[PDB]
């Protein structure tokens, strides 16, 4: 017992010295949609799933367009997404007031965390519940980084997010040297035949929910949208 | 003319033996026109206790009823009563608040306290500064004339039918010196026994 | 321009109130006038700034009412006017300038009329009459020689009459005449201007 | 302390006990009507009295705003005077801004908007008092609405509220569908009526209040309720007798 | 037993409660079709003695978006002004139309205040228990969106929302068509309206409104209610 | 059970129990016909108001008035007579007053 | 936190109509070293013991009388830090307030600052209120002294009062005793005998502590001339 | 979490009311007696005096009786403790009232000034409540003499005369026959509440040291305070004990008259 105690205190510390929001934030992540992210390294895609509640509805977006050179995919509640993403834009407006600099994303990205930190090490601050697959080119290249509501803060090569996210990771291992540091067509195949892995596997492949979105060397933030994937296909 | 010369004025106090006697014009005006030759700038507080103030009119209203505020909760929480003293100290204190600002005034304070049956008076600056009077006391932008009176006029040993002589007097020469025509006075002689008042016969235009 | 005069009968309380309506530096239009009624029991005039007077004066109607219904009470007039006057007092010293002067003409239900003339400098008084503006000049002669205390009720209307001849003989101001008001115990009226 | 602590709680199934809890202390409070006519707008009000040592300069339930406008409630005493404030300035920053009175609903609107706002606030809660509003405009249109501590506000033609309500709600409902005609004489007659249900006899019981238009607000005489209870009681005999009597 | 709990599912309990207090409250009806949305309402009635004629459930935010909302009625009212301002306050700066999406966007930021915690600033305790339909004209069409008290947004072109939604729903589907006349369309409104009452059937307790771009957002009058009446 | 709402839900379980019954408190007219059946027993005189000790009482229950009555009789017993009087109802209705209250008011709402 | 904690009291109404943190300081009271006080009209005495408990101290280091003003000196049973601490804001307070003004201090004034910062933290949280009683011991004029104040936020005028360990005791021993006209001498021969018989661990000129309010007010004793009255009678 | 310490304090329940306002009711009823008779001349007011000893000085008569203005005095039921906290800011409004208005403070709106407090901190506030109530014995110059009293309920009434501390409801009673509609003087007065305050009492003995009696009448000024002194107290209560000595004389030879037991 005492799981309502462990919620009743976020300056929680167990006999195993466990913080159980940590633990519920992570189901949290798992509840979400399914995106995954893959780059060479010379080019950075991601295949994200955007769906539908029901018939009579639109698939809503899970791909922001953060700048006109980073981006990001959300899995998890769109509510407390939006909040960040204020604080990330301006964060670069001043960069290109004060400096005229892009800035790296990997020094973005671990100044945002900071912040967040702080509030956990004391009274208030439920988890924000929202993983994200953070993309950018940068000046040595494209990045990827996984930020967590838990706050970790990793650069991979490729990762997941979405229920059976280890599936997936086990083809990108296995698929991973194949990658190399060309051809656009191929990475997307891949995700494609990945992104199958994440879902049950006994809903078959549609147009309307996939989203490819791409950043490259000559490329920037761009979304292919429904059917305009097919071209691609 | 000055910041309290508008309506001028002039306050006298001169004490005896056995009672003092304070002394005042009344006029109020609104710049050198005479709309009325009354208004009071002396108030008491207790029967015994008389405070004459001397700053411009409007700010001898405000001051006079803030005093009456302090004064009250004080007598109040202490229960039992002010002394004449402890009225000069408190007009000290706002005094010192109004330096600042605008509000400058001149007050006089006389009395004689009779639960203790001796005379009292004090002046007291429109820089807070307490200075306690003895004899005669002077108020009034006429000061410097006024002053010249009192120190020829006294003589030590007073009774309230030559006091009452002395300042009427007084107070005679002192309405020529107005050039705002403050025309009217009153006089308040006061014994730990009686208090007279008396309004004076004086000049007219 | 700017005058007001009042005289207190033992039975009413006449006085003349500015008027304009399109005054810039022409005339072509007068008809408005610098008072509001305070209530029915209590009128207030006014001149100073132009738009100070109306900022002024709302601010002071809108509390009397509130305390009107609350009570369930009326306050004296006097009591209104220190109040009024302890308000002006305040402001003198900030920075905002409202320093203009008003006329309270009140009528007692038992203690019978009382009519008081605030200044500038902040400074309330009670007079039988007085005046105020380029009005006053003229006015106040007249007043002090023909009035003679409590005068009838017939005597005041032949007296205000005069002021107005006066103020057309002598000539000052450019605008014609003035807007006379009667307070009294049956409310305000009004005393037609030629 | 600052103390923005919540002292509300938030709904464990979609109910808000605290407000369920609200209606209830409604119920245990007085008992009101209010009766719109066409040049009248009735306000009876319940009193128990078996004091003769108490005055009565005290304070009724129907509370004096604007000079066409009365509020009649339910709840503590206290807590009616503090909206009864917050309407007695507002009426006045309407009266400076719009020159004119303003609408009975509009008035209405403003109370509502704190007593929502303090549930949906952190750090408070209402009162909880339930209030009939009623009053005129210029229009001889009377307005009776209806105020209430679940944050809503609403129109009437009729209505009755506090303690045995049920009972007097469907003798009103009885009383009213047949007229289409003002009947001042009768609506007041019918209110007493109403009421006499709830006091168990006794218009020593019974205050009623009366607005018509053209700023007459009054409260009856001993004697003109009197003489309406008389005219009740010869009635009904009367007419005991002659239904038997006619066989038609 | 904080509030400001994220929940151990780390699904926030208040949130889920809400739904529960919206099945309590009436049904309304949104068809948005090729051109045109209509928005259809229970405004409802229960004794003689009430004026509905004074109530009503469905406002016009603008000339060219409007909404229906359903649940606990005194936050919606909190709800709306805040809205309603928000809209006005561009064109006092750019003078120009607002998207029905952005407008709910501004509203779902607010929606996020709940606690007083460290994840949400303070002002309230707890959140907005209603859910919208949220129309719009502009030059992507006639749109509808479904303001989900979740405060979140998602598009749409047909929704029922209401005690009776879980039929509604499936009723709306067979009736629903990506092309269908929007008089037509009315009438098919009218018919899932009638099915769910137990109430009669009067102009007195049912209000509808449809937006076209030949007329701005009009609210349809009684004695146009009556004619749709007698047409089903 | 004195109050119920101590009880337990749990306790209730619809489905067994679907009646919960309540008696009112005392209401004025009641207090009239209780009291009429216990003077019945009594001895009852012609110096009797009926209405005027009811009147007098507020807030009682049939207990006590079945208590006053008992009270009253005991006193008139001591006299050795059975004719009742005014004097005998008023030291009865005073000692039970007496011990029920030394609360203050929460009355005057209106 | 840093304005969180507890906003209201951990004191609260019980149905009882008792304040059960105030109950237990008349128990924080009851341990207190005996303390007497003797009004002899024309001069005060109050009297107290130290108890001594350590061979190992100093001088007479701290002591359990410390003088507020020149006129007003206090003496207590109950907490001794907290004694220290409440002597401390007092008499900040009566040296500002009364040299504003010239006037020399009223004793009530005293007693109703007192009670006030004792009953702030009665209706506030976070804070509990302290535990010690208070007796105001001054002299002035010919005005009336001696004066008692609780834990509670009470006054009361006395004549004589005792505190300490079997207090209820000791009051029984001093009613009795104390009547009529007696002298500044004779009322501290008094106290001494009250005192030891509320108990006597032992009695030297460094287990008693005794000051008075006579000429001029205030005035500390010296050993000395508290033994030669020892001697004066036993 | 950020706050849990608390007990769950000063909110509503089933009951429907508020738990620590009924507490407090109970309190108010054990401290001592005060009464209040008003007439059409004057206003009485008498209270009854707690534990006095011989080691207890009195420093002034006023030790229920206070003053809040120059025509004002009250009679405060609750602990030493709140009450002189309370007491202070009621005096103060008074003064403020006064430095505006130029002339004093209505008596309501004094009364209106203590329940908004109150109100306060049952909606919320984070202080606890509290609970005092007042006898107000107060004089107006177009209204005449006024009595009121005031509770910590939000209620507050007018009387004639009221009486409250204990044994509240028999006093009530008793008052209620005992007086007139109007025709009421200070001399009958004076018998009224001795009459009444003896049966409420449990001491046998009635002495002068045991109450507190005074009246405010007019005359000069607003009013002429009047605080009675203990001989003229005792006298009243002598002369007040023959009265009784005298009626159940008279009772006991119309008992002999009718025919004896």
């Amino acid at each position: 017992m005492f799981r309502n105690q462990y919620d009743n205190d976020v300056t929680v510390w167990s006999p195993q010295g466990r913080i159980h929001q940590i633990e519920y934030a992570m189901e949290a992540v798992k509840q979400g949609s399914a995106t995954v992210g893959l780059k060479s390294k010379t080019h950075a895609v991601l295949v994200a799933l955007k769906r539908a509640q029901s018939e009579l509805a639109a698939h809503q977006k899970k791909i922001l367009h953060v700048d006109n050179h980073i981006g990001i995919s959300i899995a998890g509640l769109t509510a407390d997404a939006r909040l960040l993403c204020n604080f990330m834009r301006q964060e670069c407006l001043d960069s290109r007031f004060v400096f005229d600099r892009p800035l790296p994303v990997s020094r973005l990205v671990s100044l945002i965390g900071s912040k967040t930190q702080i509030p956990t090490q004391r009274y208030g601050r439920r988890p924000y519940g929202v993983g994200l697959l953070i993309a950018g080119y940068d000046d040595m290249g494209p990045h990827i980084f996984q930020t967590c509501p838990s706050a970790n803060y990793f650069d991979c090569r490729a990762m997941s997010i979405g229920a059976r996210s280890q599936s997936a990771r086990t083809y990108l291992e296995r698929h991973m040297s194949e990658f190399m540091e060309c051809n656009l067509n191929e990475l997307v195949k891949h995700g494609l035949r990945a992104l199958r892995e994440t879902l049950p596997a006994e809903q078959d492949l549609t147009t309307k929910n996939v989203s490819i979105g791409i950043v490259g060397k000559d490329l920037e933030f761009t979304i292919y949208d429904d059917d305009d994937v097919s071209p691609f296909l | 003319m000055s910041i309290m010369s508008y309506n001028g004025g002039a306050v006298m106090a001169m004490k005896g033996k056995n009672c003092v006697a304070i002394a005042a014009d009344r006029r109020f005006g609104i710049q050198a026109q005479m709309v009325t030759t009354d208004f009071q700038k002396i108030f008491p507080m207790g029967d015994r206790l008389y405070i004459g103030l001397a700053g411009l009119a409007t700010d001898v209203q405000t001051v006079a009823q803030r005093l009456k505020f302090r004064l009250n909760l004080y007598e109040l929480k202490e229960g039992r009563q002010i002394k004449p003293y402890t009225l000069m100290s408190m007009v000290a204190n706002l005094l010192y608040e109004k330096r600042f600002g605008p509000y400058y005034t001149e007050p006089v304070i006389a009395g004689l306290d009779p639960k203790t049956f001796k005379p009292f008076i004090c002046s007291l600056d429109l820089i807070g500064c307490p200075m306690v009077t003895d004899d005669f006391v002077v108020s009034g932008t006429c000061a410097e004339q006024m002053y010249g009176m009192c120190e020829s006029l006294w003589e030590p040993n007073m009774d309230p039918d030559h006091l009452f002589e002395t300042i009427s007097q007084a107070m005679l020469n002192a309405v020529d010196r107005d050039a705002v025509s403050g025309m009217g006075v009153i006089v308040h002689i006061i014994e730990k026994d009686k208090i007279t008042t008396r309004t004076l016969k004086a000049r007219m235009d | 321009m700017e005058y007001l005069i009042g005289i207190q009968g033992p039975d009413y309380v006449l006085v003349a109130s500015d008027r304009v309506a399109a005054s810039n530096i022409v005339q072509m239009k007068d008809d408005h006038d610098k008072m509001f009624k305070m209530s029915e029991k209590i009128l207030l005039l006014c001149v100073g700034e132009a738009g100070d007077t109306v900022q002024f004066a709302e601010y002071i109607q809108k509390n009397v009412q509130l305390y009107k219904m609350r009570n369930g009470y009326e306050l004296s007039p006097t009591a209104a006017a220190n109040f009024t006057r302890r308000n002006l007092a305040d402001c003198l010293r900030s920075r905002t300038p409202y320093h203009v002067n008003l006329l309270l003409a009140g009528y007692d239900e038992h203690e019978g009329p009382a009519l008081y003339y605030m200044d500038y400098l902040a400074a309330l008084a009670k007079a039988p009459f007085a005046a105020h503006g380029y009005g006053a000049f003229l006015t106040l002669s007249i007043l002090d020689r023909y009035y003679t205390p409590t005068i009838s009720r017939e005597r005041a209307v032949e007296l205000l009459r005069k002021c107005l001849e006066e103020l057309q003989k002598r000539f000052i101001l450019n605008l014609p005449t003035f807007s006379v008001r009667i307070i009294d115990k049956n409310g305000i009226h009004d005393l037609d201007n030629i | 302390m600052s103390y923005d602590r919540a002292i509300t709680v938030f709904s464990p199934d979609g109910h808000l006990f605290q407000v369920e809890y609200a209606q209830e202390a409604v119920k245990k409070g007085s008992t009101a009507v209010g009766v719109r006519g066409r040049d009248i707008v009735v306000l009876g009000v319940e009193k128990k009295s078996v004091a003769k040592l108490q005055d009565e300069r005290t304070v009724r339930k129907i509370c004096a705003l604007d000079d066409n406008v009365c509020m009649a409630f339910a709840g503590l005493t206290a807590d009616a005077r503090i909206v009864i404030n917050r309407a007695r300035v507002e009426c006045q920053s309407h009266r400076l801004t719009v020159e004119d009175p303003v609408t009975v609903e509009y008035i209405t609107r403003y109370i509502a908007s704190l007593k929502q706002r303090y549930t949906q606030s952190n750090g408070r809660r209402p009162f909880g008092i339930s209030a009939l509003i009623v009053g005129f405009d210029f229009d001889g249109t009377p307005r009776l609405y209806q105020t209430d501590p679940s944050g809503t506000y609403h129109a009437w033609k009729a209505n009755a509220i506090g303690r045995g309500a049920k009972s007097v709600r469907e003798f009103l409902e009885k009383n009213y569908t047949d007229e289409a005609i003002e009947t001042d004489d009768l609506t007041i007659k019918l209110v007493i009526k109403a009421l006499l249900e709830v006091v168990q006899s006794g218009g020593k019981n019974i205050e009623l209040a009366v607005m018509r238009r053209d700023q007459s607000l009054k409260i009856l005489n001993p004697e003109e309720i009197e003489k309406y209870v008389a005219e009740i009681e010869k009635e009904k005999e009367e007419n005991e007798k002659k239904k038997q009597k006619k066989a038609s | 037993r904080g509030v400001n709990t994220f929940s151990p599912e780390g699904r926030l309990f208040q949130v889920e409660y809400a739904i529960e207090a919206i099945k309590l409250g009436s049904t309304a009806i949104g068809i948005q079709t090729s051109e045109g949305v209509c928005l259809a309402v229970e405004k409802r009635i229960t004794s003689p003695l009430m004026e509905p004629s004074s109530i009503e459930k469905i406002v016009e935010i603008d000339a060219h978006i409007g909404c229906a909302m359903s649940g606990l009625i005194a936050d919606a009212k909190t709800l709306i002004d805040k809205a309603r301002v928000e809209t006005q306050n561009h064109w006092f700066t750019y003078n120009e139309t607002m998207t029905v999406e952005s407008v709910t966007q501004a509203v779902s930021n607010l929606a996020l205040q709940f606690g007083e915690e460290d994840a949400d600033p303070g002002a309230m305790s707890r959140p907005f228990g209603v859910a919208l339909l949220f129309g719009g004209v502009d030059e992507k069409g006639p749109q509808l969106f479904h303001m989900d008290p979740s405060g979140t947004f998602v598009q749409c072109d047909a929704r029922a929302i209401g005690s009776a939604s879980e039929g509604a729903q499936s009723s709306l589907q067979e009736v629903y068509h990506k092309s269908m006349t929007l008089k037509e369309a009315i009438k098919s409104s009218l018919i899932i309206l009638k099915q769910v009452m137990e109430e009669k059937l009067n102009a007195t307790n049912i209000e509808l409104a449809t937006v076209q771009p030949g007329q701005n957002f009009h609210m349809f009058t009684k004695e146009e209610l009556e004619e749709v009446i007698k047409d089903i | 059970t004195n109050r119920i709402e101590t009880l337990d839900p749990a306790l209730i379980r619809p489905g067994r129990i679907d009646r919960k019954i309540e008696f009112p408190l005392p209401d004025e007219k009641t207090k009239k016909r209780i009291f009429q059946i216990h003077t019945s027993r009594m001895t009852l005189a012609d110096d009797v108001t009926l209405d005027d000790l009811i009147m007098a009482k507020d807030d009682l229950s049939g207990a006590d008035i079945k208590a006053i009555c008992t009270e009253a009789g005991l006193m008139a017993l001591r006299e050795r007579r059975m004719k009742v009087t005014n004097e005998d109802f008023k030291k009865s209705k005073e000692n039970v007053l007496y011990k029920k209250q030394e609360g203050t008011p929460e009355g005057l709402y209106l | 936190m840093a304005e969180r904690g507890y906003s209201f009291s951990l004191t609260t109404f019980s149905p009882s109509g008792k304040l059960v943190q105030i109950e237990y300081a008349l128990a924080a009271v009851a341990g207190g070293a005996p303390s007497v006080g003797i009004k002899a009209a024309n001069g005060v005495v109050l009297a107290t013991e130290k108890k001594q408990k350590s061979i190992l101290y100093d001088e007479r280091s701290v002591h359990k009388v410390e003088p507020i003003t020149k006129h007003i000196g206090l003496v207590y049973s109950g907490m001794g830090p907290d004694y220290r601490v409440l002597v401390h804001r007092a008499r900040k307070l009566a040296q500002q307030y009364y040299l504003v003004y010239q006037e020399p201090i009223p004793t009530a004034q005293l007693v109703q600052r007192v009670a006030s910062v004792m009953q702030e933290y009665t209706q506030s949280g976070g804070v509990r209120p302290f535990g010690v009683s208070l007796l105001i011991c001054g002299w002035n004029e010919g005005r009336p002294y001696l004066f008692q104040s609780d834990p509670s936020g009470a006054y009361f005028a006395w004549k004589a009062t005792a505190m300490g360990k079997n207090y209820v005791n000791g009051k029984t021993f001093l009613e009795k005793r104390y009547n009529e006209d007696l002298e500044l001498e004779d009322a501290i021969h008094t106290a001494i005998l009250t005192l030891k018989e509320s108990f006597e661990g032992q009695m030297t000129e460094d287990n008693i502590e005794v000051g008075i309010c006579n000429e001029a007010g205030f005035r500390r004793l010296t050993p000395t001339e508290v033994k030669d009255y020892l001697a004066a009678i036993a | 979490m950020s706050r849990r310490y608390d007990s769950r304090t000063t909110i509503f329940s089933p009951e429907g009311r508020l738990y620590q306002v009924e507490y407090a009711m109970e309190a108010i009823g054990h401290a001592g007696t005060c009464l209040g008779i008003l007439a059409n001349d004057g206003v009485l007011l008498a209270a009854e005096r707690r534990n006095i000893h011989k080691l207890l000085d009195e420093v002034f008569f006023s030790e229920k009786i206070y003053k809040l203005n120059e025509d004002m005095a009250c009679s405060v039921a609750g602990i030493t403790s709140d009450a002189n906290v309370l007491t202070n800011e009621l005096r103060l409004i008074a003064q403020r009232y006064l430095l505006q208005y130029q002339e004093p403070i209505p008596c309501e709106q004094l009364v209106t000034a203590l329940c908004d407090i109150k109100q306060a901190y049952t909606q919320f506030g984070g202080k606890r409540p509290f609970g005092v109530s007042l006898l107000y014995i107060g004089w107006d110059k177009h209204y005449g003499f006024q009595l009121y009293q005031s509770d910590p309920s939000g209620n507050y009434g007018g009387w004639k005369a009221t009486c409250i501390g204990n044994n509240s409801a028999a006093a009530v009673s008793m008052l209620k026959q005992d007086y007139k509609e109007g025709e009421m003087t200070l001399k009958s007065a004076l018998a009224l509440a001795i009459k009444v305050l003896n049966k409420t009492m449990d001491v046998s003995k009635l002495s002068a040291e045991k109450v507190e009696i005074a009246t405010l009448t007019r005359e000069n000024g607003k009013t002429v305070i009047r605080v009675l002194k203990q001989k003229e107290v005792e006298q009243l209560i002598k002369k007040h004990e023959e009265e009784e000595a005298k009626a159940e004389r008279e009772k006991k030879e119309k008992e002999q008259k009718e025919k004896d037991k």
